Formats: C-alpha cells, structure tokens, sequence
C-alpha cells in the first residue's frame, strides 16, 4: 500500500469489515439510513 | 374481513375492544367470547412476473 507516501487508507476497502467498504464509506451509510426502514424483507417474518 | 389471525402482545385496556391503524383500518381485535387480544395481518400477496 506504499504510494510515495500518499496515505490512501480511508478511501480504500477495509478487508477487516465484513462489508468490503472504506472508512469513509462506513460513516456514509451510518449517517444516512436513518429512513431506510426494516429490511425484514415484507415476508412473513415480519409478523407485527 | 379475510386475513391471518396471530395472537397479539400488543396490550388492551380493560375497556379497549379493537385496534386501528394508521390507515383508520382494523388491526388488532378482542375477541367477543374469550378475550384475548387478536393481530390481523392480510394474507400474503405480491406481484408475479415471468
Ligand atoms: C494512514 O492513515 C491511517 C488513518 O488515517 C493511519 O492509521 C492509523 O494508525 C495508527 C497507528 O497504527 C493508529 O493509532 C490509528 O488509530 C490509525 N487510524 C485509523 C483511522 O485506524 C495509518 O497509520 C496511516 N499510514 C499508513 C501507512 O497507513
Ligand atoms: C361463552 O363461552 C363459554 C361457553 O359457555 C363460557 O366459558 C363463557 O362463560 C360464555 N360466556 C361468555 C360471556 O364468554
């Protein structure tokens, strides 16, 4: 990851989430998702 | 009406007898002989594609 010293780490990937996502990335969904709802995916799992 | 009827946690006041939702529709019910509170959930659907 040595790029003449240019430090690249917060936009590249994370291999240590499970989400193959940046850092940046990560505080992006975070903050956003608020109105995401439930992603019980409208089967019969949501019972009520 | 024609649904799933599943018991419901949802608590009742003594005096509550039904339950609506947003869209001013039934949703949890006593029933009339044995009280208990009932959810109603209209059965599955969804569109079809080929
Ligand atoms: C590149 O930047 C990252 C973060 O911007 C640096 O990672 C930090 O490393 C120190 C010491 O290893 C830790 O104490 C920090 O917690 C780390 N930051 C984060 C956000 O985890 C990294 O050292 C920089 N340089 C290289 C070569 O990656
Ligand atoms: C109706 O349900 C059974 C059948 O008689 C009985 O246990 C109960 O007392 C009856 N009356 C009422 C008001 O539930």
């Amino acid at each position: 990851k040595y790029f003449g010293g240019f430090n690249f780490s917060q936009i590249l990937p994370d291999p240590s989430k499970p989400s193959k996502r940046s850092p940046i990335e990560d505080l992006l969904f975070n903050k956003v998702t608020l109105a995401d709802a439930g992603f019980i995916k409208q089967y019969g799992d949501c019972l009520g | 009406g024609t649904g799933v009827l599943t018991e419901s946690n949802k608590k009742f006041l003594p005096f509550q007898q039904f339950g609506r939702d947003i869209a001013d529709t039934t949703d949890a019910v006593r029933d009339p002989q044995t009280l208990e509170i009932l959810d109603i959930t209209p059965c599955s659907f969804g569109g079809v594609s080929v």
